[PDB]
């Protein structure tokens, strides 16, 4: 049960493609350093997908497809903080982006999100 | 028969016994073409009451699985378990069949030192 876990995304706003971004999320709750830790997104008109998993060392990273190349996943254990660096954006890429606790699971333990709009405006 | 790489660690605050499936490398070829679509199982002897599976990685010999998987462990109870890891080939149609394991009995795990560990698969 993660009725402890608090997870705290920022970062957001919006984004001309080509553009960067970089997400940070504060965690609290649980030994985060123990923890693999993962980026989850919600795009309009689409279910909640993975985006990119770090291991608990900081040592193992994977990405989804799409954003292979472009996007980076940190962690620092010393301050409970997981980071997404997403370069090159792109408009699909338009989503609630969330951090969450674990490898990827659909039920995983998630943050109340932080917004990224790519648009040419 | 291959490694594994992965990560064993337990949550006190929460009893959680956390098995972390990093990777495997060096896998044998069940496929025609060279290759394998390997998956981990993962669950505790001698109970056997939940496992987990990996992803299915299709087409590779290395597959990083990047995979974290809880067990819900009384402290007391850990030092009775085993963790198995056995290393599946994924078929569409036929048998899956078993590529190598490695299993950690629990009564040798100190915890004492969480370490991201190599491992030659086993029969
Ligand atoms: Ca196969």
């Amino acid at each position: 049960s993660d009725s402890e876990v608090q997870l705290e995304e920022s970062g957001g706003g919006l984004v001309r493609p080509g553009g960067s971004l970089r997400l940070s999320c504060a965690a609290s709750g649980f030994p985060f350093s123990k923890y693999f830790m993962s980026w989850v997104r919600q795009a309009p008109g689409k279910g909640l997908e993975w985006v990119s998993t770090i291991s608990a060392s900081g040592n193992y990273e994977t990405y989804t497809e799409s954003v292979k190349g472009r996007f980076t996943i940190a962690r620092d254990n010393a301050k409970n903080t997981l980071y997404l660096q997403m370069n090159s954006l792109k408009p699909e890429d338009t989503a609630v982006y969330y951090c969450a606790k674990g490898s990827w699971a659909r039920d995983m333990t998630r943050g109340q999100g932080t917004q990224v709009t790519v648009s040419s405006e | 028969l291959g490694k594994l790489q992965y990560s064993l660690d337990y949550d006190f605050q929460n009893n959680q016994l956390l098995v972390g499936i990093i990777q495997a490398a060096e896998l044998p070829a069940l496929d025609m073409g060279g290759t394998s679509d390997p998956y981990v199982k993962v669950f505790l002897l001698p109970d056997k009451k939940k496992k987990f599976e990996t992803k299915v990685h299709r087409k590779t010999l290395n597959p990083v699985f990047n995979e974290q998987f809880t067990f819900k462990v009384p402290y007391s109870e850990l030092g009775g378990k085993t963790l198995v890891m056995a290393v599946y080939d994924f078929d569409r149609f036929s048998k899956h069949d078993i590529i190598g394991e490695f299993k950690v009995p629990m009564n040798t795990v100190d915890f004492g030192h969480v370490t991201e560990e190599w491992r030659d698969l086993q029969s």
